[PDB]
């Protein structure tokens, strides 16, 4: 069963093992489905990311697959580019671009963000989500940990690993996927859902930019996904630090109907992206530049 | 409590 699964997967993935072509691996993150390690290509000196994950450590083994579904078709400026993907043991090894900046995670709970800053991030967000949404892609687990950054300030997507796919066939999704804090509340409703939940998800990071933490942080999760369902949407800690702008903006992102939440292509048109400075205006939040 | 761990 776990060697079953090993055997699907080595269908599916590239040939050989990249140990063959890189060096000096050190680990630089953990996600859900295991670790990142930053390793240098041999022959370049080049850096590259590789993403391991365990088959025996996944609570759904068959979302294993994502990696490689989106790194075979859904190729983006904004989404972290895979080079290739290998069967290494009993782990998956994604070697994909190395986003030296790390995750906008890091900035939010040490520095504030202006909001320049934060329609820039927003704009790049939605740049992507745009794009997936309009092929039914719907990313699940968008949250600060799964924007990663260049060391020139360019944004993007990264942690397909909880994605799935809707069509004209299959219209919505019901699976219960995301982390707690981030979830819209249609989804820990048990309502099937579609590309909406990420635009909830969306409007949670940016309390986080804001605030420097989703609401409800500091409840258990189960509790907080009790609240999120049940009350109204939540309220930035920090209301007299946005800018009317940027809450006109929040209050299209945090709508409970998920027919009456703003789209990513909408969201792309909203005056607060007006504000959105060039990549160059987020290099002084990383940790190397403060 | 404060869990960035995803499901």
């Amino acid at each position: 069963s776990h060697e079953q699964f090993r055997a699907a997967l080595q269908l599916v993935v590239d040939p050989g093992d990249p140990r063959s072509y890189l060096d000096n691996f050190i680990k630089i993150g953990e996600g859900s489905t295991g670790i990142v390690c930053i390793a240098t290509v041999r022959s370049s000196g080049k850096l590259v990311a590789v993403k391991k994950m365990d088959l025996r450590k996944q609570q759904r083994r068959e979302l294993l697959f994502n990696e490689v579904v989106i790194m075979r078709d859904y190729q983006h400026e904004n989404v972290v580019e895979m080079y290739n993907s290998y069967l290494v043991g009993d782990e998956l090894w994604v070697v994909m671009e190395f986003l030296e900046g790390g995750a906008l995670t890091d900035i939010v709970t040490h520095t504030r963000m202006n909001e320049e800053q934060i329609a820039a991030v927003c704009l790049a967000v939605l740049q992507a989500l745009s794009v997936l949404h309009a092929q039914g892609v719907i990313h699940r687990d968008i949250k600060s940990d799964s924007i990663l950054l260049t060391h020139d300030g360019r944004v993007k997507l990264s942690d397909f690993g909880f994605c799935a796919q809707v069509s004209k066939e299959v219209p919505r999704r019901k699976s219960l996927v995301g982390t707690p804090y981030w979830m819209a509340p249609e989804l820990i409703s048990r309502l099937p859902y579609g590309p909406e939940v990420d635009i909830w998800s969306l409007g949670i990071m940016v309390i986080e930019m804001v605030d420097g933490e989703p609401p409800y942080f500091n409840e258990p999760p189960l509790k907080a996904m009790k609240m999120i369902r049940d009350n109204l949407p939540p309220r930035l800690k920090n209301l007299h630090k946005v800018s009317p702008s940027l809450k006109g903006f929040l209050d299209r992102l945090l709508v409970r109907d998920p027919a009456q939440r703003a789209t990513a292509a909408e969201l792309l048109k909203h005056p607060f992206l007006a504000k959105a400075g060039p990549p160059a205006s987020i290099v002084p939040l990383m940790r190397q530049n403060r | 409590s404060r869990a960035r761990y995803e499901m």
